[PDB]
DNA sequence: GGGGTTTTGGGG
DNA sequence: GGGTTTTGCGG
DNA sequence: GGGGTTTTGGGG
């Protein structure tokens, strides 16, 4: 095997030809017709990667590849955008002034993904790692094979898409249009923005709330399963979305069964400003509080900085799993998401209750302060939605007599019965957190089969 | 304000509780709608949104009867125009019927619909499944949310709170995550159904028995 | 044998 | 090829 | 022609 650069592959010989590529976009695997799927990509190396500046504006300059084949699992799927991809038997001729590499998989033609990163997406996802700096971490066919002579190629390529990444934007303005400008495309168009959150609407379900460079806020709904790469503070190159006019509540992006969800190497120049500069935003849901039924969700927690690199776990494990699953049985802190249906008990006064430390006993404070030290004992009932459709409401715990959760209304427990300003405060969270779209993500410690809310704080 | 008319009048169905007679009187108006597909599933598009809609055994005899060089089951990429109909709410199972969500579905009843037929539509977005609508999907979990709540709030009563003492100063204390269960209603099996919308009945024909009746 | 492809009958 | 399937909540 | 396969020389 012979590989070509991009550039320099021959126009005219219509011969099967080789190559080595970087991937700057990818649509998803799509079917076209009762037999045929298709991956259209854009293609980029050392001999072609930039327009001819100087009046080019910076814009990139690149090569198309269009890959044909009888089944799904026959075609690549992007996630990231800058790692590699490996040809083989792929025809070149000209496309409406661009050279356009077509290779068909279902006859001949085979392909070959390497990770630009240490790892994979999907490696990173698992936290798996990588079987050598030469191993494709998906490829077509029943057998991929790497020649001694390749290393170099690869490794070579490798560096160079750092190095692209790292100095151009490769992914340039031309590429993508501003959310705030979204209404005006008369068909679909690309977005880059950073996942300001990853809201689980469903069973299968995630709604991405994005926001790009131009400060507009955007909501789309992302599938677990064909998009299970998405994490909150990252940027993404959506390819091919539309502007739902039928939204009203909320602005809102339509995607296609082509449409993709592509985030960056880790030097990527553009992902990398674009977190620092893009903020997260309050606006929507701060508005949303004034609104008798909001259709926005609303976060009303945060959690501790240092639970931030913790994975998540739903009510279906925590309260059906928990003493099953060998690994949830070897952890005892937790973190999860869920939105409060009912809180006990009743009467916001009784929130807090004066705890007698020797007696690991507490007290109503409604006959006054002779009962002990002032602490929360709240009762969550709660639901998510891995237990959305059951007949259960699960409860979790703020009990605060060891300092767990002490601070999560941001007001220090009081006698409620006498202390105004802290009864209203606690009031007014009591209809935030029953209110409909309202939800907490929160960390948990398992005591003697039950959950304790900790490290947690609303932030409204 | 509201363009897809599908949107709006499900929208507006949920919003009071199944309650059709509720829903604003100047959206009752006929449904002229082009038709994505006939078989295996009938459906049909306001120019945003598609649904399915469910002809009864009177709606199919009457458009046989005015149109007898007419088949339903070939009616695809032909727009129809629906005179009478009406919306009621039904309790499915979302795992086999995809045009519903949260096992509960909003039907569009076909009382009497004419073929306009060769009548070439504007040209717009590619219908989506409302049922797969962003607003929609949380249209519909505030209204199981209001129900849930409600019926918590029946269900649930006496403060039971776990006794402090079970979680403080237990260090030789071992329990069972499944003493946080509560049964959020009186409900019978084991996913929830107490809601108070009535859930509309009419007798309906499935697209299979139709396409048996034009072609079996 | 049968695809895709063009070899349009025949390699290993 | 900057596109539209059912597997109809990867396609 | 050449794969994977078995058809092990020949179809469409
Ligand atoms: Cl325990
Ligand atoms: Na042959
Ligand atoms: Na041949
Ligand atoms: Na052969
Ligand atoms: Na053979």
């Amino acid at each position: 095997y012979e590989y070509v650069e991009l550039a320099k592959a021959s126009l005219t010989s219509a011969q099967p030809q080789h190559f080595y590529a970087v991937v700057i976009d990818a649509t998803f695997p799509y079917k076209t017709n009762q037999e045929r799927y298709i991956c259209s990509l854009k293609i980029v190396d050392p001999t072609l990667y930039l327009k001819q500046q100087k009046g080019a504006g910076d814009a990139s300059d690149y090569a198309t590849l269009v890959l044909y084949a009888k089944r799904f699992e026959d075609l690549p799927i992007i996630h990231r955008a800058g790692d590699i991809i490996r040809v083989h038997r792929a025809t070149l001729r000209l496309y409406n002034g661009q050279r356009q590499f077509n290779a068909n998989v279902f006859y001949s033609s085979s392909w070959a993904l390497f990770s630009t990163d240490k790892r994979s997406v999907t490696q990173e996802i698992n936290n798996q790692d990588a079987v050598s700096d030469t191993t494709p971490f998906s490829f077509s066919s029943k057998h991929a094979t790497i020649e001694k002579n390749e290393i170099s190629i690869l490794q070579n390529l490798r560096k160079w898409a750092n190095q692209y990444f790292s100095s151009y934007s490769v992914i340039s303005s031309d590429m993508y249009t501003a959310l705030n400008k979204a209404q005006a495309q008369k068909g679909d168009f690309d977005v880059v923005a950073k996942i300001l959150q990853v809201h689980e609407l469903d069973e299968y379900t995630n709604e991405l709330k994005l926001k790009d460079a131009s400060g507009q806020v955007f909501y789309t709904l992302s599938l677990k399963l064909k998009f299970p790469h998405v994490r909150t503070g990252e940027v993404v190159r959506i390819r091919s979305a539309t502007y739902d006019e039928t939204s009203t509540q909320k602005k809102v992006l339509i995607l296609s069964h082509y449409s993709n969800i592509i985030t960056f190497i880790q030097s990527s120049k553009l992902a990398k400003e674009l977190r620092a500069k893009i903020q997260d935003d309050h606006s929507v849901e701060v508005a949303s509080l004034k609104k008798n039924v909001s259709l926005n969700a609303v976060v009303l927690t945060e959690v501790d900085k240092k639970h931030a690199a913790l994975p998540s776990t739903s009510l279906q494990d925590l309260f059906h799993h928990a003493d099953s699953d060998k690994e949830l049985q070897a952890q005892d802190t937790f973190r999860t998401q869920f939105y409060v249906t009912k809180i006990e008990p009743s009467d916001v006064k009784e929130w807090v209750k004066g705890y007698d430390r020797k007696t690991k006993k507490s007290s109503s404070l409604k006959g006054a302060s002779g009962k002990g030290d002032n602490i929360f004992q709240v009762q969550f009932l709660v639901k998510d939605a891995s237990t959305q459709l059951n007949n259960n409401t699960y409860r979790v715990l703020l009990y605060t007599q060891d300092g767990l959760g002490a601070n999560f209304f941001n007001v220090k427990a009081d006698n409620l019965h006498k202390n105004a300003d802290a009864r209203k405060k606690l009031e007014d969270s009591a209809e935030l957190l029953t209110k409909f779209n309202s939800y907490v993500d929160a960390v948990v410690e398992r005591r003697n089969g039950f959950y304790l809310i900790k490290d947690t704080k609303l932030i409204y | 304000q509201q363009q897809s008319a599908f949107k709006q009048l499900y929208t507006e169905l949920f919003n009071n509780e199944g309650d059709f007679s509720k829903v604003s009187s100047n959206l009752k108006k006929p449904l002229k709608c082009y038709v994505k597909e006939s078989y295996p599933h009938f459906l049909v598009t306001d120019g945003y949104f598609f649904v399915a809609p469910y002809f009864t055994k009177e709606a199919v005899n009457e458009f046989h009867a005015k149109f007898p060089n007419v088949n339903i089951v070939d009616l695809t990429d032909k727009v129809i125009v629906i005179n009478n109909w009406s919306l009621e709410l039904r309790r499915v199972n979302s795992a086999e019927v995809f045009t519903s969500y949260a096992n509960l579905e909003a039907r569009l009843i076909v009382h009497s619909f004419k073929p306009n037929l060769q009548e070439r539509l504007n040209p717009t977005r590619y219908p989506v499944n409302l049922f797969r609508d962003d607003e929609f999907k949380t249209t519909i979990q505030h209204f199981r949310h209001t129900a849930l709540q409600a019926a918590i709030n029946k269900t649930v009563k006496g403060d039971n709170l776990v006794d402090i003492s079970k979680v403080a100063d237990a260090a030789g204390k071992k329990g069972k995550v499944d003493a946080g269960i509560v049964k959020a209603s009186a409900s019978k099996g084991d996913e929830f159904s107490d809601f108070s919308f009535k859930e509309g009945n009419t007798a309906t024909l499935k697209i299979a028995d139709i396409f048996v009746q034009e072609k079996g």
